[PDB]
RNA sequence: ACACGCAGUUUUAUCCGGUAAAGCGAAUGAUUAGAGGUCUUGGGGCCGAAACGAUCUCAACCUAUUCUCAAACUUUAAAUGGGUAAGAAGCCCGGCUCGCUGGCGUGAGCCGGGCGUGGAAUGGAGUGCCUAGUGGGCCACUUUUGGUAAGCAGAACUGGCG
RNA sequence: AAACCUCCCGUGGAGCAGAAGGGCAAAAGCUCGCUUGAUCUUGAUUUUCAGUACGAAUACAGACCGUGAAAGCGGGGCCUCA
RNA sequence: GUCUACGGCCAUACCACCCUGAACGCGCCCGAUCUCGUCUGAUCUCGGAAGCUAAGCAGGGUCGGGCCUGGUUAGUACUUGGAUGGGAGACCGCCUGGGAAUACCGGGUGCUGUAGGCUU
């Protein structure tokens, strides 16, 4: 049907996304970018288990739907239907042509063929959110996806609470002294700046 | 190819500053340009007359014509040989006083003075400039504390 | 004890909306001079609309604005055709309030074969002294924070100036 | 609700205009074409006669415009006329074109051109202008500032340019917008116009008040009846009025002193009573919480 | 025994830009998901004759957040780079001319007089006539367009083969 | 939900004939009043450039004017082509 | 200390709410015979001084938003010049120099020219 995935593996041309200009873009392999029991909270499934790449490549949105997919499919397996929460952090924007030959190299101009996401060095690909004794079925999970692209990735375990900004260690300490207030699946951080009725509203 | 157009690829250089649109301010509308006066080129996109072509945007010229609201600049411009000497008509609005020339007639006023000061006394000042010279050593006192330590990090990855 | 903090009435708005053409809107401008004593203006269509048979640039409606006591006057007479009653949904946020009649007869106007029965819409701008700096020409500048006229207080002043029964609504 | 227009964005992206536009004193589209100078020139100043009719005071002055700010050469105002004669009715056609008069003379005074460009000493209303006379100084040359004032017939900023124009100045005009000037028969008459220079309409609807209503002449010139000012008595003291303007226009600026220094507005808070005041209330409000 | 002038250089001052980067909790456009909203209205539905009365849901929106982007987006914003200035053709005085401009004034041009190494390092420079051949190029580091790619086609700087 | 009237918020998210970009808020947009600087004539300069033409444009100057109280503005279209 | 008229730089000057204004001044405000223009003296224009800080306006306050200026981000991202450096490549490290921008955390919330007033 598509091409294999080496013709269009590296960045070589500049950011092409859907617009004004380039029309007629086939929709994306992917669709949905998180799933799981992602009607949770903050303090319920800490573990902010990251997969990272180490190339700065491209990656077909059949092969990121292809590795939600698997990694969704075995942790529900190990660890529950809703025992887990799975984010997909990459997004196919960039489009790649193809100048199909049934006229030779004259007018070369290819349609759009499909939808590719672009990846940087060190860049997050997949994350999962579950609690601490589900650390071995992230990583496995994690690696079985790795099977389903191209390249070489990482995975790797931070120190963050989840899918927060804040440390884990330190993330207790400043829930309680109310610097963060939980908001569906993430926190919100309060400054000093705010006027003193929002202050007032809190600490009582 | 591209075209020959005035003012094609000028989107951002005749463009107004963010939040710096609007009415002009009329500081430079009463400066004067005497003959003789070294003069930077500015477009302005407010004003659309007089307007400057793109090529001279950014150069410095010396100013020998001027009328009612716009003054001549003779500005040298390389055309793919040679640099031609060539005479452009600017208006106000696109034209400030450039501050090249002043910091040279500061000194050559300070040499001056040194020159009509001193000549009593006898004694011979420096009037060229001269670049940064040696570090003129020195002693550096470590009163107490002994230096600090820097060892290398352990890498760990954080992203 | 406000010192110059009266309510009073800016202007009242008159106009009549028959919009099909000539005249049955210059019979509604007769209404309006012969009530309002002032030769009113007409409005034109802004664009065409097929359903409500207009066009672009097409006379509409007529409209005539009342200041001073003239202005009083006729909204006491249109005030006394409505039994004095208003409701909550007739107060604007902004201290302005308004109602229609549907026969002007009823005003004090009679009636002709001609000229039949054409209702209005009468609208009250309130507001206080120094209201004219928003619309003056040089130093304009708004009215405060605490000057303007709140709904409430346009409820109030109706209550006791006119005796108001407004209801619920 | 609604979508709050008035977002964080709103106020990042938000471009003040000029401090004087926002107060709504210059139209800077009018300052560009009557301040800037040719530049062929390179010194030459471009008088202009700026002329404000306040609420309770008129002020004529004139002035040229430098980059550090335009400096006042001269000044006049309608407060001053009861040291002249004029005690009431300072903001009438009258007053302004005694205040022109007064800049005038004052002007010439100053630059010792008192004994030429006499001007019009019998005022008539007929279209004057200054021609210089060879082997003199020239006659001062200045432009009429307006403002934002509706420039139409009877304006009394015009009135002021007429005095400053029987004063002795050059200041190209017409008379079209003068008060006599006919929209319909395109004829400027002359006698209505000397008319409104001596104040005979103040006059004449005072002697129509009077007439008409005691109780609305009493309201209407309360303070005509105070200093003893009738309608038999304004064209006598206004040409009182414009001969003492004539006879010596200087001014006599008070000695200002003897100042106590005290503070009558509101000295600024300082930093480290914000952060303290703000550290008590918080206190406060835990020390009020810790009660129910 | 005795130097003017010029530079694919640098230094000291003073102007120009909108690319790399970064941002979209800032404008435009794309776009994921949770909390508070009968803001708004509408579809299926459930408890209801119905009810903005309870419960969610899908629609485009909002209120504070959150994931990912833009050669034809941008608040910011480089490195590299492009103009000028570093004095005798410059300054400081005195006096004349003006059908220009001006209240006096300007502004320009004419004559007389007094003051010389104007940052570093290297070069001798300036100027005028005739004038053959050439006008198919190719390769490489780096940036880069189309193409799956090409010992493919096409651009920029520099260096080579020719 | 869209007819007309009133008040408030409204950095321009509208409009400026067209394709796009820049620019513009007591405007360069809308409505009015007057006009034909869309007039006659020497030169100088800018864009492509060989620094040649054509077209387009930019500051001037000499007369006749228009407009406004005036300062001023205007010898076609706000500019980049027609 | 402060105001008025004309301004310069155009938010440290803006926006939302609250408090204070002694004197001059600035305005609200009172009317439409004359000048002037409107459907309406609402605006503009003209004629005034019975009341007022109600509003504009001026000053101050908000653990205010914004704006201006710093630290952090960070010697990070990026980048001139170099290698018979690594790697199958994608890319990366080193040598020689330059060097950012968010989030986050601090400080500040108009100076000033001319002329004329008040506090005498
Ligand atoms: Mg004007
Ligand atoms: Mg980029
Ligand atoms: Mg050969
Ligand atoms: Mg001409």
């Amino acid at each position: 049907g598509r091409r294999p995935a080496r013709c269009y593996r590296y960045c070589k041309n500049k950011p092409y996304p859907k617009s004004r200009f380039c029309r007629g873009v086939p929709d994306a392999k992917i669709r949905i970018f998180d799933l799981g029991r992602k009607k949770a909270k903050v303090d319920e499934f800490p573990l902010c288990g990251h997969m990272v790449s180490d190339e700065y490549e491209q990656l077909s949105s059949e092969a990121l739907e292809a590795a939600r997919i698997c990694a969704n499919k075995y942790m529900v397996k190990s660890c529950g239907k809703d025992g887990f929460h799975i984010r997909v952090r990459l997004h196919p924007f960039h489009v790649i042509r193809i100048n199909k030959m049934l006229t030779g190299m004259r007018g070369a101009f290819g349609k759009p063929q499909g939808t590719v996401a672009r990846v940087h060095i060190g860049q997050v690909i997949m994350s999962i959110r579950t609690k601490l004794q589900n650390k071995e079925h992230v990583v496995e999970a994690l690696r079985r996806a790795k099977f389903k692209f191209p390249g070489r990735q990482k995975i790797h375990i931070s120190k963050k609470w989840g899918f927060t900004k804040f440390n884990a260690d330190e993330f207790e300490d400043m829930v309680a002294e109310k610097r963060l207030i939980p908001d569906g699946c993430g926190v919100k951080y309060i400054p000093n700046r705010g006027p003193l009725d929002k202050w007032r509203a809190l600490h009582s | 190819t591209n075209t020959k157009g005035k003012r094609r690829g000028t989107r951002y250089m005749f463009s107004r500053p963010f939040r710096k649109h609007g009415v002009v301010p009329l500081a430079t509308y009463m400066r004067i340009y005497k003959k003789g006066d070294i003069v930077d080129i500015k477009g302005m996109g407010t004003v659309q007359k007089g307007m400057p072509h793109k090529c001279y945007h950014g150069k410095t010229g010396r100013v020998y014509n001027v009328t009612q609201h716009a003054v001549g600049i003779v500005v040298n411009k390389q055309v793919k040989g040679k640099i031609l000497a060539k005479r452009i008509n600017v208006r106000i609005e696109h034209i400030k006083h450039s501050k090249s020339r002043d910091s040279f007639l500061k000194r050559v006023k300070e040499n001056d003075q040194k020159k009509k000061e001193a000549k009593e006394k006898g004694t011979w000042v420096q009037l060229k400039r001269q670049p940064a010279p040696p570090r003129e050593a020195h002693f550096v006192r470590t009163n107490g504390k002994e230096p600090e330590l820097l060892e290398p990090i352990p890498y760990e990855f954080m992203a | 004890e406000n010192p110059m903090r009266e309510l009073r009435i800016r202007k009242l708005c008159l106009n009549i909306c028959v919009g099909e053409s000539g005249d049955r809107l210059t019979r509604a401008a007769k209404v309006l001079e012969q009530l309002t004593g002032q030769t009113p203006v007409f409005s034109k269509a802004r664009y065409t609309v097929r359903s409500f048979g207009i066009r672009r640039n097409e006379k509409i409606a007529v409209h005539c604005t009342v200041r001073g006591a003239k202005a009083e006057e006729i909204l006491e007479k249109g005030l006394k055709v409505r039994e004095y009653e208003l409701r909550k949904n007739n107060f604007s946020d902004t201290g302005n309030f308004g109602f229609g009649i549907q026969e002007h007869i009823d005003l004090g106007i009679k009636y002709d074969p001609s000229i039949g029965i054409y209702g209005l819409d009468f609208y009250v701008v309130l507001g206080r002294p120094g209201f004219s700096i928003a619309d003056k020409k040089r130093r304009t500048g708004c009215i405060g924070a605490k000057h303007r006229i709140s709904k409430e207080e346009a409820m109030r002043w109706f209550q006791q100036k006119y005796d108001g029964i407004i209801l619920p609504g | 609700f609604v979508k709050v227009v008035k977002n964080k964005a709103y106020f990042k992206r938000y471009q003040v205009k000029f401090r004087r536009r926002r107060e709504g004193k210059t139209d800077y589209y009018a300052r560009k074409r009557l301040v800037i100078q040719d530049k062929n020139k390179y010194n030459t100043p471009k008088y202009r006669m700026i002329v404000r009719v306040t609420n309770r005071d008129i002020i004529c002055q004139i002035a040229y415009a430098r980059i550090e700010g335009d400096m006042i050469v001269c000044a006049a105002y309608a407060h001053e006329l009861p040291k002249y004669g004029v005690k009431v009715g300072l903001t009438n056609y009258a007053a302004a074109y005694c205040t022109g008069l007064l800049l005038a003379r004052r002007l010439l005074n100053r630059f010792g051109m008192d004994k030429i460009y006499e001007g019009q000493v019998e005022v008539t209303g007929d279209e004057y202008n200054v021609e210089s006379i060879d082997g003199q100084p020239g006659a001062f040359t200045c432009y009429l500032d307006a403002g934002l004032a509706r420039t139409t017939t009877g304006n009394k900023v015009f009135g002021a340019l007429k005095g400053a124009v029987d004063g002795g100045l050059s200041i190209p005009h017409s008379t079209k917008r003068f008060p006599g000037y006919d929209s319909e028969s395109k004829e400027f008459n002359a006698e209505v116009h000397r008319k409104h220079i001596m104040g005979q309409n103040v006059a004449d609807y005072m002697r129509y008040l009077m007439e008409e209503d005691e109780d609305a002449y009493k309201k209407q010139f309360s303070q005509y009846i105070k200093n003893n000012v009738t309608p038999d008595m304004m064209e006598e003291m206004y040409k009182k009025a414009h001969a003492a303007i004539r006879e010596n226009p200087v001014y006599e600026k008070k000695p200002k002193r003897e100042v106590k220094k005290k503070r009558w507005n509101r000295p600024k808070m300082s930093l480290a009573q914000k952060k303290d005041r703000v550290a008590q209330k918080k206190a406060s409000f835990l020390r009020a919480q810790e009660r129910a």
